């Protein structure tokens, strides 16, 4: 009876393409 | 069928849910970049089957179709457009009630007046 919890935030911005 | 802004990609993930990459701001979202333009921003604007911003059907296997609100980060099984219809239901009926009483009480003042009028004229 409940709806599962928030899934959370999408996949963080690539990091080998910071630098 | 508009294309996405400049600067953002469209992605998937491990369990082939769609998001948004921002390149300019180095950020990713759930958030397709073009619903701001497209989808309505309150329950109010919204047509036909239409979710507002920021909020998303979603499928669980246990317990069925439930919603989504990106905007306050939160999850729900009772359909929002559903609660907002009612709501709306709920208003205009209590406003028919009020009116009606005020629309009463004036009815009251003037049979008062009335009667005050006719023993003026035996006196």
């Amino acid at each position: 009876a409940e709806a599962p919890s928030y899934q959370g935030p999408p996949p963080p911005y690539p990091k080998h393409l910071l630098h | 069928e508009l294309p996405l802004p400049e600067g953002w990609e469209e992605a998937r993930d491990f369990d082939g849910k769609v998001y948004y990459i921002d390149h300019r701001n180095r950020t990713t979202s759930w958030i397709d970049p073009r619903d701001r333009y497209t989808k309505p921003l309150t329950f109010a604007d919204c047509i036909s089957d239409e979710l507002p911003l920021g909020w998303e059907e979603a499928y669980d296997p246990q317990v069925g179709d439930y919603f989504i609100d990106h905007n306050t980060k939160t999850t729900q099984i009772e359909d929002p457009r559903v609660q907002w219809r009612r709501e709306q239901e709920h208003m205009l009926k209590d406003y028919l009630v009020v009116a009606q009483e005020a629309l009463s009480a004036q009815k009251e003042i003037y049979q008062v007046k009335q009667q005050r009028l006719e023993l003026a004229q035996q006196e």
